[PDB]
C-alpha cells in the first residue's frame, strides 16, 4: 500500500452465459483466461497502489473493486460472481501510535485519597 | 564515490594554510626561544617573599581559587631554566587557514627539581605553576622590551581550554617580525615533567584534595599538564605508519567546528570537549584495535574518507559513558570494555589518563546523535551529502541548533545571593573546583529530572563567560560578575521530543506498600505538586498533574517550577519568543480553546467525523451508476487549513472543503466536454434533490467554478452539515482526462502552450490533488508540529500579500523541507525552530541552478531510487535550457507525486518570487544583526508596504473576525443562503479578477485571509499594485499594446493611473476608503 | 518598523555586447524580436551556430503568440541563419516548420526573396515552381513575381510561357 | 487635450469618469477606428481601443444615445463582437475535442450597428466629440460605471437558481443525443464515393470526424541472410 503494508489479495470470478445463449456451458478460452487474469492483477495493483490501508478497506466495504473488475473485463467475456476472496497481510511497517488514534478519531486520573 | 574524493581534494586544498605565513612564525618563535633562555634563574622564595617580589610589579600573579594563604603555604617557590617545546597541530603540521585565527602551542616543561613527590595535594603545584608563569611574564616583558618587539605584541593571560586551574601567557600581534598578518597566536603552556607524580595517585576514582570525595577534573588539570609530549610522540607515530591522518584530521576538526564543538571545557557549560586533538587520538586508539575482540577497526592503509567514516561510526554506534568505554595505549591493543563509568570516558593505560574528562554527559550525548545523524548521511547514495555534511554551519544560531530556550536570570547579579552561595559547600568545591561548573550541573540534573521524557537532549550554557584576562589581574572579571562569577545569566536549551513533550501528566513510579527508594525521591523532587493518582486503567501510580495553554509548551511550567524549587526561588524564568508565535497562531473559537495544545488536532478530527456521516448517507443513495470512491481533497483533511474548522464559521475562506467524487467506468459519458461538464452536474442535481428528501436536515445549494481555464461548465454542489461544516463536491470522469489531451492535440501549435496549463491546472486540482493530501495526511502523523509551523508560515506570506499567488500547495511543500530533509539540521520540534528553518532553507536557497525535490516518506519502502533521482534532474536541466534566466519557471518543487515539478508552482510572476526570498534573505538578516527578542520577531510579521508603487485603503462593512471562528459569532447557517454572500470578503476574487485584465500591465496583491490579518475586527485589506518597467514609461501608440493609456503626443502614450484608480473604485463599490500613490 | 525589501525584477536578489547584456535585456522585453535576431546574430558572429539555433527556438516560445510581427521576424532569421550557416535539409525543416505555424504563402515569398539576395538563383527558380503549382490559382503576386524574375535575368520567352500559364490558373 | 486625432487614425474619444469618495477632473480615453472587413457579421463595425471596465452592449447604448441626442444624428448599434476583458474566451475549448454542437486582439472590441447610415453618421459625431476637450472639457460625458451587468459580476458568491440550472441541462442533453444519433447513422449507412469505393467503417465508431482524426494521426525480419549464391559467395569471400 502507500502506508508501506505489504499485502495479498486473492479475486475470484466465473464466466457466465450470455442471454440468448444456447450452449450447455460457457467454457473460456485460455486465452481469454490470461487476459482476464492479466485484467484483474492490474486493477488490484493500481488501487492497492493508490491507496492507504485505511482507504482501501473502505474500497473493501461496498464492493466498488469487483464493480471496477467486471466493468474492465466485460468486453473480453462474461464474467459473474466477481469477488476480492481474501485479503492477507504480509508485512506491517513501524507501530505508529499517532496514526492510529487518528483512525479511531490524554485522560486525566483521579485523586485517590 | 569517485566524486566525493574529488570534492575532498577540492576542500582540503581550499583550506590549506599557506607556507609563507609559516615561514613568517617560524621566523619569530625560534627567535622567541632564544628570548626564553635569555630569562634569569632564581632562588628559593617564600609566598611572602613571592609576593613583595610582584607587589610593586605591574605583573599580578594569577593564582587559582582558593588562592594560597600564608598558613598552609609553608612549602617554598622557585624559578628554573625550562625546557622549551612546541606542541599541538603545528607540531604534526595538521593546521588549517582559519579565517578567525589559530593557536601556536609551546609548552614549557618545568624542571622537575621544582617538586616534590607529593606536590600533587591541595593544589600544591598549581601554586608552584603560577608563580613560575608570573616570573616568566616579567622578565619575557621587559626583554621584549629590551628587543623593541613590544611595539606590536599585546600580552594578556587565558585559561588554556577555558580551565580556570591553568590559566596561560598568549602572545598576539596586533596590525619584520610582525605576524599579525599570519593570524596565529602563541600559547605558552607550563607543563609538568612526565611521571612527576606516581599516576595511580591520580587515577579519577582517588582524591588529590584533602577534606573522601574524588576530584576527576583536578585529577585531570595536573596529570594532563605532565603528559603533552607523549601524545605528541603517540600522535607522530601513526601518522608516519598510516599516510592518510593528516587530511582525515582536518576534515574532522572541519566538521567538528561546524556542529559548535571544540576542546574548551564543557563542565562550565559551553558545547565542547571533542576537539580535534581527541578526534586525533580516538583514530590513534582506533588505529591500534578498537572492537570488543581488540580487532583493528582501521587499517593504515585506508584512505582519508575511510579513516573519517570509521570513527564517526564508531562514535554514532558503541558507547563510551553509560554501558562501556575504551581503553588504549599510546605507549596493550586497543580495546572496547563492557563496564561503564557513568561519564565519557577513554582511557590510556599508559598514562593513566581520561581523555575525555572535559566532556560533559549532555555534551556527549548530543555528540553521538550527529555521529549517528552523518552516519546515515554518509551511507546516503542518493544525495550528495559532502555540502551538508562539511560546507555548513548550524552553530550559528542557538534557537536553529535548538528548539525550546529559556534565559533564567539568577539573583544578585556583586556578588551571588549568600544562600545560594552556601549551597556550593566545601564538598562540591573538591568535586567541582568552581561554582560555574557546580551550577551548570545543579541546572541540567534538575531539569534532566523533571523533564524526563519529554526531551532528548539539553545544554546549559553560562552567556557571558570569558577565560581572558589583563596580565594585571589575577582572575578573570566579568561586569556582572565582580570577580566572583565568570557570566551574566544562564541560558537552558532544549531538543524536545514532540511525541511526549505535551504529555499532560508526568508519570513517575508505581504505588507500594513500602515506599520505594525510586518512589521516595520523586515525592521529594515535586512536593507539593507530586499527587498519587489512580486512572481509568485501574493502575495506581505516583504522577503530577499540568494544564495546556495555547500559548506556551507545558515544557515552560515544568522547568519554571522545577529550577525555582531547588535551584533558586528568585530565579526568573523567561521564553518570550515561543510565546509570541503561540499565540501568532489564530486561536479558534471552539470550548476551551486557551487550554488547547497547539498540536492537538481535535477540531479537525471532528471534521472528518463530520464528513463520514455524509460519507455514509452518498453511497446508500440509488444512483444510475454504482459510486465508485469519494475522495476528500479539502484544506482542513491535510492538517494544513490556517485556522482550525469552526462550527459555523462560513466567512473563512477554507470552509468549503472540496470533495472529489468518482463514479464508476461506463462507456456512455458524453464525447465533447462540455456536455461532459453538464452531464457531471446532473448526478449533482439527483444526489442533491434525493439528499435533501432522505435527510432533510442537510441543506444545498450551487455555486460555479472557474479555475479551469476555459472549462466555464463546472458547476459544484454546496453541502452544509448540521454539525456546522461545509462540503463542496465535484465529479471526475474517467473520460475527462482524455478529453483535454484530444484538446491540446487538436489546437494550433501557438495554442498548444495555453492549453498546456489549462491541463496543468486540472491535473494539480482533481489528479495530482488526491496524491498531495493522501501524502501529507498520513506524512503528518510522524512530524507532529507540521501543522502549526505551515499554518504560521502561510499566515506570513498573507501578510506580506503572497498567498494571493502562491498556490496553496506550494506552501505546504516548501514548509515541509526541514522536516523530511533536516540534514545538517534536526527535525523541528517546536513552533520557534520549525518556522525558522523555513525561512533559513528559502533564505539560502537559489532555484535558479538548485532544485528542490523531496523523499515524502516518514523517518527511517518508498525512497526515491538513484534512477528516478537522475530523472528529475534531468528533467531540471532541460527545463533551465529552455529557460535559464527562471523567468517562466521559478521554483522547482517535485516528489513522486509530481516528477515534472511544474504542478505547484506556474504561473507565478517572478517579481512575486524574487520577493519571498529577498524576504527571506531579509529575515534571516535581521536576525544575525538582532538577536530574536520581542521586537525582532513583530517586526518579522509585519508588511513593508511601501516598494509597492500604489496602495488602495480597502475595508469590508461588518468585522468578519467572529464569523471566521476567530476568537479575539453564529450559531446556525442563515435561513436564506443568499445571505451567505452578505458575510464573505470578495477582495479575494477581486484581485484575482483585476490581474487577469492587466497581467501585461499589473500585479495586484491582497490579503486573502481578512479574518486573522485585518485587524482587531478583521475587516481591514489592501490592495497593492506594481508598474510593469515598459508601461512606466511612456510607448509609442500601437493597437497591440493592450493596456489602459493616456495620450502625450500623436504617437506617444503613457499610463493612466488615475483611470485604473476608479476601475479598481469600480469593483469595491463602498469597500475602497482610501488611495495611495 | 517593517521588513521591507525592494521588488527584484530581474532576480538579481539570487549597447548590448555580451550574453548578460542580452539576457538581461529581454528580461523586460521578451515581445521585442529585435532584440533576440541581435542576440542571435551575436552569436553567428561568434560562430556560435548551435547556440544561435538554441536561442531561436525560445524566441519562438517566449515572444507571446499574438505577436505575429514579432514571430515573423524570429522566422525570417532563422530562413537566412539556415540558408546562410546551414545545410539544404535544416533549412528545409525551418522552411515547411515555417509554413505550419503562420501563413504558408508568406514564408515562400520569404524564402523567395532569400535566394534572389544570396543569389542562388537555380534554387529560386524551382521554388516559383511550387510555389506557383500550390498557390498560382489564387495569387496573382507570384507570378507577376516570377515574371520580374525571369525578365531580370533576361529570359523574356520564358516570362511568356509564365504568364500564359498564369493566365490558365488562375480565375 | 489639444490632440483629437492620433495620426495613424485612432480618433481620441475623451470622457469624464463619476466622482467616488475614496479618490476626491479625470478622464478616461477611448480610441476609435472605422473597421473593414469583407466578412458579414464583422462589417459595419467600428474598432474600439481601451475600453471602459466591463464594458457590455448597454453602456454602448447609453452612450451613443447621448451622442445622438446632442448631435441628432440616428445611430443604433447592434452588438459588441470579441469582448473579452480577462481572456476567459479565446480558445474554444467545445470547438477541439469535437465537431459536435460547436462546428467552429486585446482590451478591444468590433462595435456593431445596424446600417451603414447608423455608423457614418455615429463617425461623425464621433469627430466633433473628439475636438471639445480642446475647448470644452466640461461639457464631456460621464461612464456610469454602473449598470445591470455590472451588479450580477460583482455578487461574486451568488447561488444559482436551481430551476433554472435543471433546464439548461435538459435543452443542452436533447440536443447532443440527437447530433449523437444523427452522426452515428451516418458513419454506419454504407458510404459509397461516386467512384464505388466503399468506405470501410468499424463496428463501434460514432463519428466521421473522429475517422479524419484517426487518419491524420496516423521485409526486413524476412530476408535471409544467406540463401543465394552470392550471399554465401560474399561470406566466402570476407571469410578469406
Ligand atoms: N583532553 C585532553 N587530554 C589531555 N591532553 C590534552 C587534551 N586536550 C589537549 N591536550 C594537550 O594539549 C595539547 C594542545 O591542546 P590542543 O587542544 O590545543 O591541541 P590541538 O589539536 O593542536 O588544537 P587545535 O584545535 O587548536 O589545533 C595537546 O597536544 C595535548 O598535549
Ligand atoms: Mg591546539
Amino acid at each position: 500500500t502507500s502506508d508501506d503494508y505489504v499485502l495479498r489479495i486473492f479475486a475470484i470470478a466465473f464466466t457466465r452465459k450470455q442471454a440468448n445463449q444456447v450452449k450447455r456451458h460457457s467454457y473460456a478460452q485460455s486465452s481469454h483466461i490470461r487476459a482476464i487474469r492479466k485484467v484483474i492483477s492490474e486493477i488490484l495493483t493500481k488501487e492497492v497502489q493508490g491507496s492507504t490501508l485505511a482507504q482501501l478497506t473502505s474500497k473493501l466495504i461496498p464492493e466498488v473493486i469487483n464493480k471496477e473488475i467486471e466493468n474492465a473485463t466485460k468486453d473480453i467475456f462474461p464474467l459473474q460472481n466477481i469477488h476480492v476472496r481474501k485479503v492477507k497481510l504480509l508485512k506491517q511497517p513501524k507501530f505508529d501510535v499517532g496514526a492510529l488514534m487518528a483512525l479511531h478519531g490524554e485522560e486525566k486520573g483521579k485523586k485517590v485519597t | 564515490s569517485n566524486i566525493f574524493k574529488l570534492q575532498i581534494d577540492e576542500l582540503l586544498e581550499q583550506v590549506k594554510l599557506k607556507q609563507k605565513h609559516v615561514l613568517k612564525v617560524e621566523k619569530f618563535l625560534h627567535k622567541l626561544y632564544d628570548i626564553l633562555q635569555e630569562i634569569p634563574d632564581w632562588e628559593e622564595k617564600s609566598l611572602a617573599e613571592v609576593d613583595s617580589f610582584f607587589k610593586n610589579k605591574i605583573v599580578s600573579v594569577p593564582f587559582v581559587d582558593p588562592k594560597p594563604i600564608p598558613q598552609n603555604t609553608n612549602y617554598k617557590f622557585n624559578y628554573k631554566k625550562p625546557d622549551i617545546s612546541l606542541i599541538g597541530s603545528f607540531a604534526l603540521k595538521a593546521g588549517i587557514y582559519q579565517p578567525n585565527g589559530s593557536s601556536i602551542d609551546t609548552l614549557l616543561t618545568m624542571p622537575k627539581e621544582l617538586f616534590e613527590k607529593k606536590d600533587f595535594l591541595n593544589f600544591r603545584c598549581l601554586h608552584k605553576r603560577s608563580v613560575y608563569l608570573a616570573y616568566l611574564t616579567h622578565h619575557l616583558l621587559i626583554l621584549l622590551k629590551k628587543d623593541k618587539l613590544d611595539s606590536f605584541l599585546q600580552l594578556e593571560y587565558s585559561y588554556f581550554d577555558n580551565d580556570p586551574l591553568l590559566p596561560i601567557l598568549r602572545i598576539s600581534c596586533s596590525k619584520d617580525y610582525n605576524f599579525y598578518k599570519t593570524r596565529f597566536s602563541i600559547n605558552l603552556l607550563i607543563g609538568f615533567p612526565y611521571k612527576v607524580f606516581e599516576p595511580k595517585k591520580l587515577l579519577p576514582n582517588r582524591n588529590c584534595i584533602r577534606i573522601l570525595p574524588a576530584t576527576p577534573l583536578y585529577n585531570f588539570s595536573v596529570l594532563s599538564s605532565s603528559t603533552h609530549e607523549n601524545y605528541l610522540k603517540y600522535l607522530y607515530k601513526t601518522k608516519k605508519q598510516t599516510e592518510s591522518f593528516v587530511e582525515a584530521t582536518v576534515l574532522g576538526r572541519l566538521w567538528l567546528q561546524q556542529r559548535g564543538f571544540s576542546s574548551n571545557m564543557s563542565h562550565s557549560g559551553s558545547l565542547g570537549g571533542f576537539g580535534t586533538f581527541e578526534f586525533t587520538i580516538l583514530m590513534a586508539a582506533l588505529l591500534n584495535g578498537g572492537g570488543i575482540n581488540s580487532n583493528k577497526i582501521l587499517l593504515h592503509g585506508f584512505s582519508s574518507y575511510q579513516l573519517f567514516k570509521g570513527v564517526i561510526k564508531y562514535l554514532a554506534t558503541m558507547d563510551l559513558c553509560h554501558d562501556g568505554h575504551l581503553q588504549f595505549h599510546s605507549n596493550p591493543a586497543s580495546k572496547y570494555i563492557d563496564e561503564g563509568f557513568q561519564t565519557p570516558t577513554l582511557f590510556d593505560k599508559s598514562t593513566k589518563v581520561n581523555i575525555l574528562t572535559k566532556m560533559t554527559v549532555s555534551s556527549y550525548q548530543i555528540l553521538k546523535e550527529y555521529a549517528g545523524e552523518t552516519l546515515r548521511m554518509l551511507n546516503n547514495v542518493v544525495q550528495d551529502q559532502f555540502s551538508n555534511i562539511f560546507l555548513t554551519n548550524i552553530s550559528r544560531f542557538d534557537n536553529l541548533k535548538y528548539d525550546l530556550c529559556y534565559d533564567v536570570q539568577l539573583p544578585l547579579g556583586n556578588n551571588l545571593e549568600t544562600s545560594l552561595a552556601a549551597t556550593f559547600g566545601s564538598m562540591e568545591r573538591v568535586k567541582f573546583i568552581t561554582l560555574e561548573n557546580f551550577l551548570a550541573h545543579k541546572i541540567t540534573n534538575v531539569a534532566r529530572y523533571a523533564l524526563g521524557d519529554r526531551i532528548k537532549y539539553i545544554q546549559i550554557e553560562m552567556v557571558g563567560q570569558k577565560s581572558d584576562f589583563p596580565i594585571t589581574k589575577r582572575k578573570v572579571y566579568s561586569n556582572t560578575g565582580g570577580n566572583h562569577f565568570n557570566f551574566d545569566f544562564v541560558r537552558v536549551k532544549l531538543i524536545v521530543n514532540p511525541s511526549e513533550c505535551d504529555k499532560l501528566v508526568t508519570k513517575g513510579p508505581a504505588h507500594s506498600e513500602t515506599m520505594s527508594t525510586e518512589a521516595a525521591v520523586f515525592k521529594n523532587f515535586w512536593g507539593i505538586k507530586s499527587s498519587l493518582r489512580r486512572f481509568k486503567d485501574g493502575s495506581i501510580t505516583h504522577c503530577c498533574v499540568w494544564s495546556t495553554s495555547s500559548s506556551e509548551p507545558i515544557i515552560s511550567s515544568i522547568v519554571n517550577f522545577a529550577l525555582q524549587k531547588h535551584v533558586s526561588k528568585k530565579a526568573q524564568i523567561s521564553n518570550e519568543t515561543i510565546k509570541k508565535f503561540h499565540n501568532f497562531l489564530p486561536l479558534p473559537n471552539l470550548p476551551s480553546s486557551a487550554k488547547t495544545s497547539v498540536l492537538n488536532l481535535s477540531s479537525f478530527f471532528n471534521l472528518k467525523k463530520s464528513f463520514d456521516d455524509l460519507y455514509k448517507i452518498i453511497f446508500q443513495m440509488k444512483l444510475p451508476l454504482s459510486v465508485k470512491s469519494i475522495l476528500p481533497v479539502g484544506s482542513a483533511f491535510r492538517y494544513t487549513s490556517l485556522c482550525q474548522p469552526v462550527p459555523f464559521a462560513y466567512s473563512d475562506p477554507d470552509f468549503f472543503q472540496d470533495v472529489i467524487l468518482e463514479f464508476e467506468t461506463s462507456p456512455k459519458w458524453p464525447d465533447e466536454i462540455t456536455s461532459l461538464e453538464k452531464a457531471k452536474t446532473a448526478f449533482l442535481l439527483k444526489i442533491q434533490e434525493e439528499l435533501s428528501a432522505n435527510s432533510s436536515t442537510y441543506r444545498s445549494f450551487f455555486s460555479r467554478d472557474e479555475s479551469i481555464p476555459y472549462n466555464l461548465e463546472i458547476v459544484t454542489l454546496n453541502i452544509l452539515t448540521p454539525e456546522g461544516y461545509g462540503f463542496k463536491f465535484r465529479v471526475l470522469t474517467e473520460r475527462d482526462e482524455i478529453l483535454y489531451l484530444r484538446a491540446i492535440a487538436n489546437a494550433r501549435n501557438e495554442l498548444k502552450p495555453e492549453l498546456e496549463a489549462t491541463f496543468l491546472k486540472f491535473t494539480a486540482k482533481y489528479l495530482a490533488s488526491v496524491r498531495h493530501t493522501r501524502t501529507l495526511e498520513n506524512i503528518s502523523h510522524s512530524y507532529q508540529f507540521y501543522s502549526p509551523v505551515v499554518r504560521l508560515f502561510k499566515r506570513w506570506l498573507d501578510t506580506h500579500l503572497l498567498l494571493g499567488h502562491i498556490t496553496d500547495e506550494l506552501a505546504e511543500l516548501i514548509a515541509i523541507k526541514p522536516f523530511v530533509d533536516p540534514a545538517p539540521y534536526f527535525i523541528p520540534g517546536s513552533l520557534e525552530n520549525g518556522f525558522l528553518k523555513v525561512l533559513k532553507f528559502i533564505s539560502q536557497w537559489n532555484w535558479k541552478d538548485d532544485p528542490l525535490i523531496l523523499d515524502l516518506v516518514k523517518p527511517e519502502s518508498e525512497r526515491l531510487t538513484l534512477a528516478q533521482y537522475k530523472g528529475i534532474q534531468m528533467n531540471f536541466t532541460n527545463l533551465r535550457n529552455s529557460d535559464p534566466n527562471g523567468t517562466h519557471l521559478q521554483f522547482f518543487v517535485a516528489s513522486k507525486n509530481d516528477p515534472s515539478g511544474i504542478l505547484y508552482s506556474s504561473g507565478i510572476p517572478l517579481p512575486i518570487a524574487t520577493r519571498l526570498t529577498a524576504l527571506a534573505k531579509v529575515a534571516v538578516n535581521l536576525l544575525q544583526t538582532h538577536g530574536l527578542n520581542q521586537q525582532t520577531i513583530n517586526l518579522l510579521f509585519t508588511p513593508g508596504l511601501k516598494d509597492y508603487d500604489f496602495v488602495v485603503d480597502l475595508r469590508t462593512p461588518i468585522g468578519l473576525k467572529s464569523s471566521c471562528g476567530i476568537l479575539s459569532a453564529p450559531s446556525n447557517f442563515p435561513e436564506n443562503l443568499n445571505d451567505l454572500s452578505e458575510k464573505m470578503d470578495p477582495t479575494y476574487q477581486l484581485v484575482k479578477y483585476l490581474n487577469l485584465k492587466y497581467k501585461n500591465s499589473l500585479i495586484l496583491s491582497s490579503r486573502k485571509y481578512i479574518g486573522v490579518n485585518g485587524g482587531e475586527k478583521g475587516d481591514k485589506n489592501v490592495i497593492t499594485g506594481l508598474i510593469k518597467p515598459l508601461f512606466k514609461g511612456a510607448h509609442k501608440f500601437r493597437v497591440n499594446l493592450d493596456c489602459n493609456v493616456k495620450p502625450v503626443d500623436d504617437e506617444n502614450v503613457i499610463l493612466n493611473k488615475e483611470a485604473i484608480f476608479h476601475e479598481i473604485a469600480a469593483f469595491g463599490n463602498d469597500m475602497v476608503i482610501n488611495f495611495e500613490t | 518598523l517593517s521588513l521591507s525589501a525592494g521588488f527584484d525584477w530581474t532576480a538579481s536578489i539570487l549597447a548590448p555586447e555580451s550574453v548578460a547584456d542580452f539576457e538581461r535585456l529581454l528580461i523586460g522585453n521578451p515581445n521585442s524580436s529585435v532584440v533576440w535576431m541581435n542576440y542571435m546574430a551575436f552569436q553567428l558572429q561568434l560562430s556560435e551556430i548551435e547556440k544561435a539555433r538554441e536561442l531561436a527556438e525560445r524566441a519562438l516560445k517566449t515572444i507571446n503568440f499574438r505577436e505575429e510581427a514579432e514571430k515573423l521576424n524570429i522566422w525570417i532569421a532563422m530562413l537566412n541563419l539556415e540558408n546562410t550557416f546551414g545545410t539544404e535539409e535544416t533549412l528545409e525543416e525551418v522552411f515547411s516548420r515555417a509554413c505550419q505555424y503562420m501563413d504558408s504563402y508568406t514564408i515562400h515569398t520569404k524564402l523567395l526573396g532569400i535566394y534572389e539576395i544570396s543569389e542562388k538563383f537555380d534554387k529560386a527558380a524551382e521554388l516559383f515552381k511550387a510555389t506557383a503549382k500550390k498557390f498560382g490559382g489564387e495569387k496573382v503576386s507570384i507570378w507577376v513575381s516570377w515574371g520580374d524574375f525571369l525578365i531580370s535575368h533576361n529570359e523574356e520567352q520564358e516570362a511568356r510561357t509564365i504568364l500564359g500559364n498564369a493566365l490558365k490558373a488562375l480565375p | 487635450e489639444d490632440i483629437s486625432a492620433m495620426k495613424n487614425g485612432f480618433i481620441v474619444v475623451p470622457f469624464k469618469l463619476p466622482d467616488h469618495k475614496a479618490l476626491p477632473a479625470s478622464l478616461h480615453f477611448m480610441f476609435a477606428k472605422r473597421h473593414q472587413s469583407s466578412n458579414s457579421n464583422e462589417s459595419d463595425c467600428l474598432f474600439l481601443v481601451n475600453l471602459p471596465l466591463l464594458s457590455n452592449i448597454e453602456h454602448m447604448k447609453k452612450f451613443v444615445g447621448q451622442l445622438c441626442g446632442k448631435y441628432d444624428t440616428v445611430s443604433h448599434v447592434e452588438e459588441l463582437l470579441y469582448n473579452d476583458e480577462f481572456g476567459l474566451h479565446e480558445v474554444d475549448l467545445s470547438a477541439l475535442t469535437s465537431d459536435l454542437m460547436s462546428s467552429t486582439p486585446r482590451n478591444t472590441a468590433l462595435l456593431k450597428f445596424v446600417d451603414a447610415a447608423s455608423i457614418n453618421n455615429c463617425w461623425n459625431a464621433l469627430k466633433k466629440y473628439s475636438n471639445l476637450h480642446a475647448k470644452h472639457p466640461n461639457e464631456l460625458f460621464e461612464w456610469t460605471y454602473t449598470t445591470p451587468s455590472f451588479t450580477t459580476f460583482v455578487n461574486f458568491y451568488k447561488p444559482l437558481d436551481i430551476d433554472y440550472l435543471k433546464e439548461d441541462i435538459h435543452t443542452h442533453m436533447a440536443i447532443f443525443e440527437q447530433r449523437e444519433a444523427q452522426a452515428q447513422e451516418d458513419v454506419q449507412s454504407s458510404i459509397v464515393d461516386e467512384d464505388g469505393f466503399t468506405l470501410v467503417v468499424g463496428k463501434n465508431t460514432k463519428s466521421l470526424n473522429s475517422i479524419r482524426k484517426k487518419i491524420l494521426n496516423k521485409i526486413d525480419k524476412k530476408a535471409k541472410k544467406d540463401f543465394y549464391r552470392f550471399q554465401v559467395r560474399e561470406r566466402k569471400k570476407q571469410e578469406i
